[PDB]
């Protein structure tokens, strides 16, 4: 399966990763939680690139 | 091949991407469904690919579990497009 970093911040602290089609998408962070600002940005980029963000499951993390 | 029309990071610095990432969110597939506290850890192989370790807590088993993969760039390593296979 394809693994593509479609967006990444300059500090390599937050990444948006997709698989071989728009049914595969991940939000990755160097930290177990992210802020509302980072959330909205990632979601905005996802929607701009034609991903349906209603498909996201918010993974439980310590935090 | 990446999906038609999506961006791919094209000045990728593979060395700064190495180490541990927390999975904040995912589209749900069978392979990951039900797993919590999911991390992805990347390390550089000698052959220039990446080793991938995906770890998560499975509350049904009460156990941490992990799956190991090998990733290769499909072109320039400054282009963040790879393909991963799991063993």
């Amino acid at each position: 399966g394809g693994y593509n970093v479609i967006a990444l911040d300059r500090e390599y602290r937050h990444a948006l990763v997709c698989g071989p089609d728009r049914d595969y998408l991940w939000i990755l962070s160097r930290t177990p939680t992210i802020s509302d600002e980072v959330k909205q940005e990632m979601l905005a980029v996802a929607t701009r690139e034609g991903f349906d963000v209603s498909k996201f499951i918010w993974v439980q993390q310590p935090g | 091949t990446p999906p038609r029309g999506v961006t791919v990071v094209n000045n990728f610095d593979c060395k700064r991407y190495l180490g541990t990432w927390y999975e904040i969110a995912r589209f749900d597939h069978r392979f990951e469904r039900g797993l919590e506290k999911v991390t992805a850890t990347y390390s550089l192989r000698d052959d220039g690919g990446l080793n991938v370790i995906n770890k998560g807590y499975n509350p049904d088993r009460g156990m941490w579990q992990q799956s190991e993969g090998k990733a290769y760039f499909t072109g320039a390593p400054t282009r963040a497009a790879l393909k991963v296979s799991f063993f």
